[PDB]
């Protein structure tokens, strides 16, 4: 599903700025 | 009342206000959030017991990361701006060390540990936010303010369960192109990813993510690296939950608009594409704007050069 995919990315946590 | 806004923007952003404060008229509690440059504070102004958020941002390491400007650019406009969902500035000052920024506090927290905990909002719920956003972003546009950093942890909740932005720190006021690589992955817009020259529409592309992220859980573009998800976005290739009205589908297919002469806020009735979408039929507008409508969710935060500043 596209949600296990999204926990799968190490990116379901606060994201900072480039 | 754009004319006014625009106004009363320019008189205090032509004369900016400077030291309206001092460090040892506040009692430090605790540390509400971690950036670049330093932290932010819960803080107790002790002369009145008046609760703020207290900004704390270290010059040498502002001026070691080379952020001087966009440092003296985000205080300029925080004490310049004034909306319902937009944080107040109460008060900004400097010591040897560091520069300060005292606003409101917001005690609701971050959309994000909200959006995180729920897993996603309900079309209504997700409405009521993006209706915040919209009326902001013609404010900020107005005034030719291009904000570049839209996220749900840059928005905070409110008592009353509205928006509070609170992160000016890539906001820059100009009237046509820019062209700094700058905001977070998820968000960017594809013709910053590609380089080009580009322009506020950048912000209604970002409000296509937002409104997405909030309605699903997930971003409509992520990928282990930001250069994988770069990939994804310049593709344009976007893939809805079943769950997505169909009029949610649509002003997303127009905001989520790699060609920006085809996004919706940049075709010539601007904003009132969007404010004018079926998806946003029962947003009642003025009553957003003053804060009329009732929230659908009421609530919070996690454990821890410069002369015209
Ligand atoms: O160079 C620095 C130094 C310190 C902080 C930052 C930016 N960040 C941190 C980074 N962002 C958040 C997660 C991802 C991206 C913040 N800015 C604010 C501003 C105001 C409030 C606040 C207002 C009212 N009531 C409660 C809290 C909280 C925060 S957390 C940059």
């Amino acid at each position: 599903t596209t949600y296990a995919d999204f926990i799968a990315s190490g990116r379901t946590g606060r994201r900072n700025a480039i | 009342f754009l004319a006014k806004a625009k106004e009363d923007f320019l008189k205090k952003w032509e004369n900016p206000a400077q030291n309206t404060a001092h460090l040892d008229q506040f009692e430090r509690i605790k540390t509400l959030g971690t950036g670049s440059f330093g932290r932010v504070m819960l803080v107790k102004h002790m002369e009145t017991g008046n609760h703020y958020a207290m900004k704390i941002l270290d010059k040498q390491k502002v001026v070691k990361l080379k952020q001087i400007e966009h440092t003296l650019n985000e205080k300029r406009i925080l004490q310049a701006v004034n909306f319902p969902f937009l944080v107040k500035l109460e008060f900004s000052f400097k010591d040897n060390s560091n520069l300060y920024m005292v606003m409101e506090y917001v005690p609701g927290g971050e959309m994000f540990s909200h959006l995180r905990r729920i897993g996603r909002f309900s079309e209504p719920h997700a409405r009521f936010y993006a209706a915040q956003i919209v009326l902001t972003f013609e404010y900020l546009h107005s005034l030719d303010l291009i904000y570049r950093d839209l996220k749900p942890e840059n928005l905070l909740i409110d008592q009353q369960g509205y928006i509070q932005v609170t992160d000016f720190g890539f906001a820059k006021r100009v009237k046509g192109r820019t062209w700094t690589l700058c905001g977070t992955p998820e968000y960017l817009a594809p013709e910053i990813i590609l380089s080009k020259g580009y322009n506020k529409a950048v912000d209604w592309w970002a409000l296509g993510v937002l409104i997405y992220e909030m309605a699903a859980g997930y971003p409509p573009f992520f990928a282990d690296q930001p250069i994988q998800i770069y990939e994804k976005i310049v593709s344009g290739k976007v893939r809805f939950p079943s769950h997505f009205s169909s009029d949610l589908k649509d002003l997303l297919r127009n905001l989520l608009q790699v060609d920006l002469t085809k996004r919706f806020g940049n075709l010539k009735n601007g904003v009132n594409d969007i404010k004018n979408h079926k998806w946003f039929a029962t947003t009642d507008w003025i009553a957003i704007y003053q804060r009329k409508v009732e929230a659908p969710f009421i609530p919070n935060f996690d454990d821890y050069e410069f002369s015209e500043f």
